[PDB]
């Protein structure tokens, strides 16, 4: 029999019937913190230094990691391009600060996308022009301050793969695709339209089945979440295409009595990790 | 640890007690520059009130790493995030955060 | 240089402006050379 | 255990001439 | 005694008197292939592949090793920049061709400044801008292709800190200085208005005392040089100061029949060898 079934290659063991030579063309068979409730980097004043960056937490019980697992560099049994790809280290993997939002009694929400955020910053953005090929993870950090006499709740979840959808020409009638600022809006980020439904036809209220972390202003000032590079293939073009997407989303809208301070930010410092590069050429922009 | 004059204006001589702190207050713009100083400890301006300055003028040349810290004296209940950043040699004041 | 990350925020009844002190030292591996005279200390006249 | 591979000339006195 | 001598931390053993508590007062006393003469990779078709590049040469003993020493990063003992510094390795070491000269029979000769010219010039130009600190070494190679009834001889040198002067007005009571394009041209280098003199008052004659190849148009259409990192710090400006100068000067001019070609090119291609960057901030050009 050739090992050529789906399954090949996976810890799980299936008693399957089979009459001819290739193992797909058997039958389905039967099989003979948790990753997906955002496990915290301890289930897995403080300070989280990488580069030359250092920003301040708290917990590590407040640290988010993704699906359980830590950013790493491509494994050799993964890999397809031969190249030595090039892993600049400091100079790449440490923390930019994007431009502040301004969270309003009224906001929607926000998003942005990986990488494209920082294709344009530092020596990341250098590197991911100048490569074909890209490939990292990432540390997202989100901050907002209020007082003690302010409240509200920002969802902040990563959600890979966030395809965009528009609205059909409201009747559903037209085929309107997002145009190219709205599905890579760069580094200051884009607003939702219709924040209930990602802008995608999909509920904002199960997007917690997603890496996330809530803002709760009477708790918490920021929320930290570690991604792993995900994806179906290696390494990609960090310009072609966006790993995934980070919504920060105001669930409990932000309050206040008149006079408190009303202008509160939102701020997003991301640090890429474990970012590598193959298949160097001229630098291209898109 | 020797306070620095950062707050070091020609229109505070005459009430030099005021140049031994810097404001921060609530803003209507996001990402404003607060404060901005050289890193130089014997160079005139705002090191040269701190005794590391003034030691260091006894002297031609220095090495080393150097700290500077911050303590906020607003009240228990202000609260928020500033960006300190040390910009190695280059250019001049980075023209945004 | 020292820049707001989000912003100075306070709820009613606290002051909008505030105020903070820098320090400076120098760490364990910081050392000086070449013993010299300060300019920060002259004599225009007698000291009587 | 290693998930990727790829990570004096002069001297106090003269030359002596030796015979050819 | 306080060991404060300026001899102190040499190989060398020299016997002096002192009657101070200071070393540096005491007498001078008494004491108690070549690395000058151009030493071959040798005596210390082919390929040099660095990176994603790979040139053609032929022999190792027709490689010269500049002063007997081969780059390296800056050792620990050396080091005072207390950041971890940026190794990049493959995009930054790896061959970089420049514009192309052409050789005529009256041309005077040429100089390029490192790391000069590749400030600009792909990642390595990128880190270069992005940090203050800087360190390299090359492997610097000179193509000129002739046929075997064309001859001509050009002089290929590596001079350390190469600081150009002026004509001083010509009658000497000028006190010009060579300007900003003069003293760093970039990419496409510069000519000299008089080789005699290498512009600086000092003989062509004795280049030859520098780390050196000839290309003699009979024998061979390249000469190889690899150049440590020279330096009276272990790190430095890419910007502001340039390491040393290459020198290409026919001190044989070029010639040949009529009806042979008469399109001689020079072709200089560089690899920054070790390439290390530190003090990470926003990119300079100048
Ligand atoms: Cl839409
Ligand atoms: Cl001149
Ligand atoms: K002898």
């Amino acid at each position: 029999e050739n090992s050529n079934s789906a399954s090949e290659g996976s810890t799980i063991n299936y008693t399957t019937i089979n009459y001819y030579k290739d193992a797909y063309a058997a039958s389905a068979g039967r099989q003979d913190a948790p990753p997906l409730k955002s496990p915290s980097a301890e289930a897995c004043v403080a300070q989280l230094t990488i580069g030359n960056s250092t920003i301040t937490t708290q917990e590590a019980a407040n640290i988010v990691i993704a699906y359980g697992e830590w950013p790493e560099y491509c494994p050799d049994t993964d890999a397809t391009a031969v190249d030595k790809p090039t892993r600049p280290d400091v100079s790449v993997n440490r923390f930019f600060t994007l431009d502040t939002k301004s969270w309003a009694k009224d906001s929607k929400g926000w998003y942005w996308k990986f990488p494209d955020v920082l294709t344009e910053v530092g020596v990341f953005g250098q590197n991911a022009q100048f490569h074909y090929l890209y490939r990292s993870g990432f540390c997202v950090h989100v901050q907002c301050n209020a007082s003690k006499f302010h409240q509200g709740a920002l969802l902040v979840a990563v959600l890979p793969e966030y395809v965009l959808g528009t609205i059909a020409g409201g009747t559903g009638n037209e085929n309107s695709h997002p145009p190219y600022a709205t599905t890579q809006p760069g580094q200051v980020g884009a607003v939702l339209t219709h924040p209930y439904v990602l802008d995608a036809g999909i509920p904002l209220s199960q997007l917690t089945v997603c890496p996330h972390q809530w803002i709760n202003l009477r708790t918490n000032n920021c929320a930290t979440i570690i991604v792993p590079y995900m994806n179906t293939v290696p390494f990609d073009s960090a310009l072609n295409h966006c790993n995934f997407g980070l919504l920060v989303i105001p669930v409990v809208p932000l309050d206040f009595n008149t006079g408190a301070t009303s202008e509160i930010p939102i701020t997003v410092t991301i640090a890429p990790m474990c970012a590598e590069f193959a298949g160097l050429r001229q630098a291209v922009k898109q | 640890e020797t306070i620095l004059e950062v707050n070091n204006l020609k229109t505070n001589e005459t009430t030099p007690m005021q140049r031994l702190c810097f404001p921060v207050s609530v803003q209507s713009k996001t990402g404003e520059l607060c404060a901005a100083f050289r890193a130089d400890p014997g160079r005139d301006g705002p090191w040269q009130s701190t005794i590391l300055g003034q030691l260091c003028r006894y002297y031609t040349q220095w090495s080393g790493s150097l700290e500077v810290t911050f303590m906020f004296a607003g009240s228990f209940m202000a609260t928020g995030k500033m960006l300190i950043a040390y910009t190695p040699p280059g250019g001049n004041v980075p023209a945004d955060r | 240089t020292i820049w707001y990350q989000t912003n100075y925020v306070v709820p009613i009844g606290a002051p909008t402006t505030a105020y903070i002190v820098a320090l400076a030292a120098a760490q364990d591996n910081f050392t000086m050379k070449l013993c010299k005279d300060t300019e920060d200390i002259e004599q225009t006249a007698n000291i009587q | 255990g290693d998930p990727i591979a790829d990570m004096l000339q002069v001297l106090p006195t003269a030359a002596n001439t030796e015979a050819s």
